[PDB]
């Protein structure tokens, strides 16, 4: 529709040649018109909606479409009789009176008409962005009359849609003009306010009326001076995490000294009859000072002035001290409990952010605050900090930090347990996000050991709870926590290659995972969306009549993951991926969660069999057509283990049906199955069996079926050791190590005897 | 043609191939025309039963035989458009490799029609590939490193040296460090005669951009002229480690060129260093 004026001249005479009649030719004078206005053609556009018009008089789009083009040009007064005619003859229109209020404000002569019209749009719609523009530039050269009726609109617009930042800031500015400060008060001490703090100016503009309010009313102390305190706190936050988050570094010095300003001013009240609310919240921005001096102290060495090798241990230091800052106390007098519940959880997400890269910055320690405190005390440590941060600006009674110690805190140590409670307590208000998940199977792999992601996916969802009933069938009802462990380690290991491919090489190394101010998102639009439809799918979160749309969405991704042709990942990785579930479900010895596992990799392997035989084949590889990211050869499957691969479906085929209960018929599919694993499978079940065996009765027959199955199980091993002699491309495939099956076999033929062995 | 054709090809074979083979195939590369007599083309279709396709079978092989035989002659838009009526991304991706390769050698600026019709050669392939199966594992990876090899080599001879520097660094395969050694010289080892011959070309691209960038430091002031003494000092760093990598790579890969260009990797060595 929108191409060339060339193009567009040449369409409308062709169409003009096909019409035989003046009818015709004004019928489609609505498409003339729209490809000269798409050809900037305003007064053919006008023309030809006007006859239109004059051989129709219908249809409220092509009246709409004459109004814009005649504000375009300049018939205001045309524009507001074909309205008001329209109106007339169809009084089943709502954005005509917003249209005429446009064209009213275009020409600049303000009308009370239109005043109503906004009037009556405003009583019948919520609200909306267009008609707030419309009042205000229509009341913008009137008086108090007018003044009334926008604050009258702006509190309507306010009560109906919250998320209104810039209606806030602009109410704000209006009061503080109009010299009124209880109302700005009493709209800035909203709860919403905390999800709206978004824009610096506006947390200033915030910030300035509560130090405003504070200086004017210095001299009460109650639950609101507490929440308005705690509010002012907040926004100080806010401005130094922007700030933060911003390419700058005055800036984030200016803002770091204004927060240690407001901090040494609370202070006062700190040490007074105040021990609830106001010492959470103190101990909250304490904390918070600390990591934003951390990660100022991260962003000056960015813009080069110290480099990391010396500016590490400062940051080290100011994070256990954020770590070591007390949990928020009780309060005896309940009154804010709405803000003590959100202080609580950032102090949650706080610690465990702190004892997380504390623990990967150290690898084990904590004698160094009893070092410090035996060595300097404290006080020299301070003051290095301080010479560090603030330079030799601020003095050492001018900041709340000079004052206080290492001694003032707590001495608690980042342990295991604190660090697994601090991620509960952060993901039950996060209600799960694959950002922070991602981040703590990194945490996890770089302190090598395995990330308890099951409990974790358990509490995300609260309707799979490790029990399944749909296993096989590419659907979106069939997703259980397996798929979601699976894209969570997919985009650990892509995060940990590009964390390996940045470090390899001689550019000064900086800490394991960034802060958030210095990281963005490593994901994609595409499985954001593709995650948020789970979990809407998952948590009956769906809508009567989206659900067919979600579940299209859902599985325009699934496919992918679901180890299917056309791939975005690796076949190396969907090949660790399947390994990795077979062993889940292989060295376990429960029941529902071994069944779940062994059907999901069934349901795999059964689903990536095309791909293996297009490998065995040797053609075309996954192209990167989705975006799902990139990676090389270094990362992808060979040719010479596609054997391997189809008698690992076969084994966890196998496996499957020994575990729903068919225990010969899955030996006999074993002793079937041609494989190194699978005979290492047989031997382990041998093996298992002798022991129950043992441990149970030992009939006759009972002792022969032992005595096969050794005998059965050494020829299996000899078997594996000369195929493995022999064809070397077995090895490159193998599950237990050779000294493992060297092991396994010395200990079978030690079991059984000699002679009879071999 | 075809009635001539009905009884040529009763004669058997005479001293290899046929005399109604040869007949054709001298007829269809002095023709150059097969939108109807072989089979049309939307933008990478498949055959489309033609005048004789409707009469004598084996057509597949016939135009392969054919697309081989003028590839051996001297043609390559036609060849290529015939492999891609027929249906053979192979071949498709093998004669497209076989002549972007002499090319690689020389410049790459606009100023003929060879690099039009390379680039036209490379949209096709990459089209076929997008809408069907494409190649070996080993052919698609040599048709990415020419792609993002002749990506680098415009780049530079546009006139800019940090596009070039950030492609090369983020194409994840020139020797990075000494632990990235290993894996290059061991991925060296599954690459292709193409893929050896073009390394000439390739180090000289990189030292020229390697050069250019250290006189551009070297032109800047060290406390004066922006660029801190810190970021001077990480940039010296940087270029003594890719040269330890190239010069360690080149050093221990069971494969040597000439004088000339030893001498000039371990000047860039040297210079790096």
């Amino acid at each position: 529709m929108r191409r060339s004026k060339a193009e567009i001249q040449r369409y409308v005479e062709n169409a003009q040649n096909s019409a035989s009649s003046p009818r015709e030719k004004s019928m489609k004078g609505f498409l003339f018109a729209r490809l000269y206005y798409e050809a900037k053609e305003y007064e053919l556009a006008k023309r030809s909606v006007s006859s239109y018009i004059s051989v129709q008089e219908r249809d409220p789009k092509a009246h709409r479409f004459l109004g814009q083009l005649f504000e375009i040009e300049g018939n205001v007064e045309k524009a507001v009789g074909c309205y008001k005619r329209s109106l007339e003859l169809n009084p089943t229109q709502k954005d005509l009176t917003l249209r005429i209020a446009e064209l009213i404000c275009t020409l600049n002569i303000k009308d009370g008409r239109a005043e109503y019209w906004v009037e009556r749009a405003s009583k019948l719609f919520p609200g909306s962005p267009e008609i707030y523009r419309l009042k205000e530039q229509l009341l913008s050269s009137q008086g108090e009359a007018g003044w009334n009726q926008l604050f009258d609109l702006i509190q309507a617009e306010l009560f109906a849609r919250p998320n209104d930042v810039y209606v806030n800031l602009k109410l704000v500015d209006l009061f503080l003009s109009n010299q009124r400060l209880e109302e700005a008060v009493l709209h800035c001490l909203k709860p919403e306010r905390r999800a709206l703090r978004t824009d610096i100016e506006w947390c200033s503009c915030v910030v300035r009326v509560f130090k405003e309010y504070l200086a004017s009313k210095q001299g009460q102390k109650n639950t609101n001076m507490r929440m308005i305190t705690k509010e002012l706190l907040l926004a100080q936050c806010d401005v130094v995490f922007l700030t933060l988050s911003k390419k700058d570094v005055q800036k984030s010095k200016e803002a770091l000294e204004r927060f240690d300003q407001a901090l040494l001013s609370v202070k006062q009240s700190v040490s007074g009859t105040d021990a609830s609310d106001l010492s959470v919240t103190f101990y909250e921005m304490r904390g918070h000072y600390y990591m934003h001096a951390g990660t100022l102290l991260l962003k000056m060495a960015q813009s080069c002035e110290v480099q990391w090798k010396a500016l590490i241990e400062p940051a080290a230091l100011c994070y256990l001290l954020a770590y070591q800052v007390p949990k928020p106390k009780s309060k005896p007098v309940k009154g804010d409990d709405n803000g003590q519940g959100f202080l609580e959880e950032l102090a949650f997400d706080r610690q465990s952010k702190s004892g997380h890269l504390l623990l990967t910055l150290s690898h084990g320690k904590q004698n160094f605050i009893s070092e410090i405190i035996e060595t300097f005390a404290n006080q020299c440590g301070q003051s290095i900090l301080l010479k560090f941060l603030f330079e030799d600006n601020l003095s050492m009674q001018d900041s709340f930090m000079g004052s206080d110690d290492i001694s003032y805190v707590e001495n608690r140590v980042p342990d295991l347990s604190e660090l697994s409670q601090h991620d509960n307590g952060s993901l039950r208000i996060h209600n799960g996000d694959l950002q922070h998940l991602t981040w703590l199977g990194l945490q996890w792999h770089f302190l090598s050991t395995l990330p308890p992601l099951r409990k974790w996916l358990k509490q995300i969802f609260p309707r799979v709870p490790q029990e399944t009933s749909r296993l096989e069938s590419n659907i979106p009802e069939s997703i259980c926590l397996l798929d979601l462990e699976v894209f969570l380690l997919a985009v650990v290991q892509t995060s940990y290659l590009q964390l390996q491919d940045n470090n390899t090489t001689a550019d000064p190394n900086r800490p394991r995972c960034l802060p958030l101010p210095i990281c963005k998102q490593l994901f994609t639009d595409r499985q954001r969306s593709w995650w948020d439809a789970v979990y809407s799918l998952i948590t009956k979160k769906a809508l009567p009549g989206t659900s067919a749309k979600l579940r299209s969405v859902i599985q325009h991704d699934l496919t992918t993951l679901r180890a299917q042709e056309k791939h975005g990942l690796q076949p190396a990785v969907l090949v660790n991926w399947a390994r990795g579930l077979h062993k889940t479900g292989y060295s376990l010895n429960s029941f529902y969660d071994q069944k779940e596992y062994m059907g999901r990799c069934v349901h795999y392997w059964k689903k990536l069999l095309p791909l293996l035989d297009l490998v065995k084949q040797k053609k075309s590889i996954p192209e990167p057509v989705d975006p799902l990211f990139k990676h090389f050869h270094n990362k992808d499957i060979k040719v010479s283990e596609v054997k391997d691969l189809e008698d690992e479906a076969c084994i966890a085929f196998a496996t499957l049906d020994l575990v729903d209960g068919k225990t010969e018929d899955a030996i006999i599919a074993f002793e079937s199955v041609k494989n190194v694993v699978a005979y290492w499978n047989l031997a382990l079940i041998y093996q298992r069996k002798a022991e129950e065996i043992e441990n149970d009765c030992l009939p006759a027959e009972e002792q022969e079926e032992f005595q096969e199955c050794l005998l059965k199980c050494k020829g299996f091993l000899k078997m594996i050791c000369d195929e493995y002699s022999a064809y070397p491309s077995i090895a490159t495939s193998l599950p237990v190590p050779v000294e493992t099956v060297f092991e396994m076999l010395d200990s079978v033929k030690q079991s059984l005897g000699e002679a009879m062995d071999d | 043609a075809l009635q001539y054709f009905y009884f040529l090809r009763n004669e058997k074979d005479n001293q290899g191939e046929s005399m109604f083979l040869r007949c054709v195939s001298e007829l269809v590369i002095e023709s150059r025309e097969f939108d109807m007599l072989l089979g049309k083309l939307e933008k990478d279709g498949s055959r489309k039963p033609g005048a004789i396709d409707k009469f004598t079978r084996d057509t597949k092989t016939i135009i392969n035989k054919v697309a081989s035989v003028a590839e051996n002659k001297g043609l390559f838009e036609e060849a290529a458009k015939l492999y891609d009526l027929a249906k053979n991304p192979d071949k498709v991706l093998e004669l497209t490799n076989k002549l972007l390769s002499p090319v690689v050698s020389q410049i790459s600026a606009p100023q003929s029609n060879r690099e039009r019709l390379k680039n036209m050669a490379l949209a096709i392939a990459e089209r076929y590939k997008s809408q069907g199966v494409s190649a070996e594992k080993s052919i698609n990876s040599t048709f990415y490193l020419l792609l993002d090899l002749i990506t680098f080599f415009d780049e530079y001879h546009a006139g800019h040296i940090d596009l070039s520097f950030d492609v090369i660094e983020r194409l994840k395969l020139v020797p990075l460090s000494q632990d990235s050694v290993e894996e290059r010289v061991a991925a060296f080892r599954n690459f292709s005669d193409e893929i050896r011959h073009n390394l000439s070309e390739i180090l000289l691209a990189t030292m020229n951009i390697l050069f250019t960038q250290y006189k551009r430091l070297k032109g800047s002031g060290p406390t004066t002229l922006g660029r801190p003494q810190r970021v001077q000092e990480d940039k010296d760093s940087v270029l003594r480690s890719q040269a330890r990598a190239l010069i360690t790579f080149a050093g221990m890969i069971p494969y040597r060129m000439s004088g000339d260009t030893n001498a000039r990797l371990v000047q860039m060595e040297v210079l790096m260093n």
